[PDB]
């Protein structure tokens, strides 16, 4: 994340760069006099949106947060720790389980005594897939 | 009187802060002064924003 | 192009100059003056971060401040932007207490989170549903 983060903010310096040479100055004092407005223009803050860095494409939105976050989900295990189960890439959920094991609630629970298994055939008028 | 809390403040100019304190004086005329007493202290406003965080957190 | 990154103290509190000695042939093609003046971090009050961010900013003529606390006090995060509401340089968090989304920030200041929204929450709930 780190070196992402610098990465981001060099792209960003070198980009404003290129659209004109006019580096632009950090302030004076904060524990200075006070202070006015001076920018002729917005420093880097429009040299933000739209940058890549080798595949990742964070593209921050105009609220103010990454477009495409890293989230995983998350389902407590049967010894009280944390799994990791499907991640969320671009926009797929890329589930890791076809179909969803029926966990212990509790070790004080009533026996799970309504799921049946059923299996069929593949048959013409019987069912059809 | 051993307890004495310490009810701050941040008023504009210097003599409202006059002011304040006759009123918070009101406040043990009628209420009483055995576990209470309130204790009334302030500060005046600064131009360099945050030199406004800086006074409040030392000071106040 | 000068800038500090304050780290976490607690996982990896050690060896600076590693953080330092990021992409050490070629990291991103360093244009003018990449360059790392990274700190230490402690148990952070608003006190101590705003004198240490001002007395910072009184240094090398400092740029983007990435930020990785450690610690969760949730509000940190918006004392943050408090910062950038004042002194016209760009900062963004990455890791721990600013990493939490606090939606609608001040439109004269720059400060971007790296956590994930509620939108973003809601529609993957919705989708594993």
């Amino acid at each position: 994340r780190v070196r992402d983060g610098i990465g981001i903010l060099t792209t960003a310096a070198s980009s404003m760069l290129e659209k004109f040479s006019y580096i632009p100055e950090a302030k004076a004092s904060c524990y200075g006099q006070m202070e006015r407005p001076e920018v002729p223009m917005h420093t880097l803050h429009p040299f933000m949106v739209n940058v890549t860095w080798d595949g990742k494409d964070l593209s921050f939105t105009e609220e103010g947060y990454q477009v495409h976050p890293r989230l995983v989900v998350i389902v407590l295990n049967k010894d009280r720790e944390w799994e990791k189960v499907g991640k969320w890439e671009n926009h797929t959920l890329s589930l890791r389980h076809a179909v969803w094991p029926r966990y212990k609630s509790f070790s004080d629970c009533e026996p799970d005594d309504n799921h049946l298994s059923i299996v069929t055939l593949e048959e013409a008028p019987f069912v059809i897939v | 009187d051993p307890k004495i809390v310490n009810i701050g403040a941040v008023l504009s100019t210097r003599k409202h802060e006059q002011m304040f304190r006759e009123a918070v004086n009101q406040a043990n005329k009628r209420h009483g002064s055995w576990k209470i007493q309130l204790n009334a202290t302030s500060v005046t406003h600064k131009p360099n924003a945050i030199q406004m965080a800086l006074s409040v957190c030392e000071d106040l | 192009l000068n800038i500090a990154v304050m780290l976490g103290h607690s996982h990896d509190v050690t060896e600076r100059e590693l953080r330092t000695l990021w992409g050490p042939e070629q990291a991103a093609g360093l244009p003018l003056d990449v360059n790392v003046v990274a700190l230490l971090m402690n148990r952070t009050d608003p006190k101590s971060l705003i004198t240490h961010v001002c007395d910072l900013m009184s240094g090398a003529r400092i740029h983007g401040l990435v930020f990785g606390d450690d610690t969760d006090q949730e509000a940190v995060a918006q004392m943050l932007d408090f910062i950038s509401s004042h002194t016209f340089v760009p900062i963004l968090g990455i890791h721990g207490g600013a990493s939490m989304i606090m939606a609608d920030k001040d439109p004269t200041s720059t400060f971007f989170q790296f956590g994930a929204s509620i939108q973003q929450q809601a529609t993957v709930m919705l989708k594993i549903m």
